[PDB]
């Protein structure tokens, strides 16, 4: 079901087996490098492996999560095959411990053998304006849509502004539960007949 | 949306970055003053015992010729077996050019193997203003990474540099990296024993020892080189008066 869907939840505790398989997973984790951060062990233990059979994973990383996210990627069953760089600019196209940081990193992992994707349409550099401290650039969704048009996608740790068509968004600051895909609704009602996600 | 533009026109988004008054030029001036004369040695590094390279180095810039640069090459198998920890000083820095493929992963393995932790990731972003494909690639690769590593456990020289280098993609078969990496490195004031492995005649530079297979001449003498750092010169930053 094309239009945006979301689930307000603790991603540690949601049973993601109810969501189906997705051509693309994106995650912007609250790495422990505060608000609602996950320990390294909690990140490792996330049940990413059930989310895909054949597809790509986009994993935002900074600091030592550049290494930790590579570990998670491989533990979850992915090979890192690309790395997107977002060059941070102001509205005038100028760049915003040992070095000042002008960019943010997003690892790209592959699982299985994805077929019918448009690899090589975009290049691995994004140039875009900073907004709120916590706001990834919306160009990533266009690159992902062109890479895999029409397919189902899931975002982990997104925020309300991140809900997009063809995407199910998960995060603990979303407003309730909004599900439209009939297969997801059925499996959700079975798993959570009183609409609560604990333990 | 410059991504959408690149899809439409072939102009990389980085073509549209502009401009790429605290004057950090006395730094560069002090560097120039403290620099040792350039020293260089032709050596086949696959056959050469790097332990002959003394004393231990404060900075190592490692630029193995990767197969992906061409479109004798070194694989990550060969690079990982270099005994870099045997010549690095207990407190020291490495800068490793990793390419844009599996090197981003194997280069990190190397750094850990040799006793460093990665502190920064310097991206060389290549513009194509004058001219608007790995099987595993998801995207067109338009950049290279130079990983910064530290080992071991200020002054008056602070951080002034960003972790991006932006230049135009060089002509095909040109394997040179941007000379700006030398500036980022030298701006740190890391110490004066600076080694460039897999340098060339074209990269030789004051303040550096260059070692490489294609050098046409050598002037390296281990005793002469060490004399540049003898007392009272042992502990200089490279950024202070003589
Ligand atoms: C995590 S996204 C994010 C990423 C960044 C860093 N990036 C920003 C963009 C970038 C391109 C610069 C790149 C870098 C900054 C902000 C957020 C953000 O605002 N995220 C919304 C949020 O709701 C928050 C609470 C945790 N969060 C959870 C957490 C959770 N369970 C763990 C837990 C819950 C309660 C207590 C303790 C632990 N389950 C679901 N969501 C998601
Ligand atoms: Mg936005
Ligand atoms: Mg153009
Ligand atoms: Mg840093
Ligand atoms: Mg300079």
């Amino acid at each position: 079901l094309f239009p945006p869907q979301w689930i307000c939840c603790d991603i540690r505790y949601l049973d993601v087996s109810i969501l189906g398989k997705f051509a693309v997973v994106m995650a912007d984790p609250p790495w422990d490098i505060p608000y609602g951060t996950l320990t390294d062990d909690e990140m490792r233990r996330l049940n990413i492996p059930v989310l895909q059979d054949d597809g790509f994973l986009f994993l935002w990383v900074t600091g030592r999560a550049m290494e930790l996210g590579r570990e998670c990627l491989n533990l979850w069953g992915y090979e890192r095959v690309d790395e997107i760089i977002w060059v941070k600019t102001n509205q005038l196209q100028r760049i915003i411990h040992w070095l000042n940081h002008g960019k943010e990193h997003c690892l790209v992992g592959v699982k299985g053998n994805p077929q019918g994707f448009n690899q090589g349409l975009d290049c691995d550099v994004i140039v875009a304006e900073v907004r709120s401290t916590s706001h990834k650039p919306d160009e990533i969704y266009g690159m992902i849509e062109r890479l895999s048009p029409g397919t189902r996608k899931i975002e982990l740790f997104g925020r309300p502004h991140n809900v997009q068509p063809n995407w199910i968004t998960l995060g603990n600051q979303l407003d309730g539960i909004h599900l439209l895909d009939p297969d997801v609704v059925a499996r959700f009602k079975q798993r959570y007949p009183d609409g609560i996600i604990s333990k | 949306d410059y991504c959408q533009h690149f899809v439409d026109t072939g102009h990389r988004p980085q073509n549209f970055i502009r401009d790429v008054r605290e004057l950090i030029r006395l730094k560069d001036e002090l560097i120039a003053k403290s620099n040792t004369p350039p020293m260089y040695l032709q050596a086949d590094i696959e056959a050469f015992d790097i332990r002959e390279l003394t004393p231990k180095f404060d900075v190592i810039l490692l630029e193995p010729p990767l197969e992906e640069y061409y479109r004798k090459c070194w694989t990550w198998d060969d690079i990982m077996k270099l005994e870099i920890d045997e010549i690095a000083a207990p407190r020291s820095f490495i800068f490793l050019w990793c390419g844009s493929g599996e090197g981003l992963d194997l280069g990190r393995v190397c750094l850990r193997k040799w006793g460093y932790r990665r502190c920064e990731d310097i991206c060389w972003i290549k513009t194509n203003k004058n001219n608007p494909l790995d099987p595993k690639a998801v995207f067109q690769r338009t950049k290279e990474h130079c990983l910064m590593g530290i080992k071991g456990t200020d002054f008056i020289h602070a951080n002034v540099d960003i972790d991006l280098i932006i230049t135009e993609e060089p002509e095909i078969g040109n394997i040179e990296k941007p000379v700006e990496i030398f500036h980022i490195i030298e701006h740190f004031c890391l110490g004066r024993r600076r080694l460039h492995l897999f340098g060339r005649d074209s990269t030789i530079r004051p303040g550096w020892l260059t070692v490489g297979p294609t050098l046409t001449n050598s002037n390296y003498n281990a005793e002469t080189y060490a004399s540049y750092f003898s007392a009272p010169n042992s502990y200089l930053t490279g950024c202070t008066e003589e």
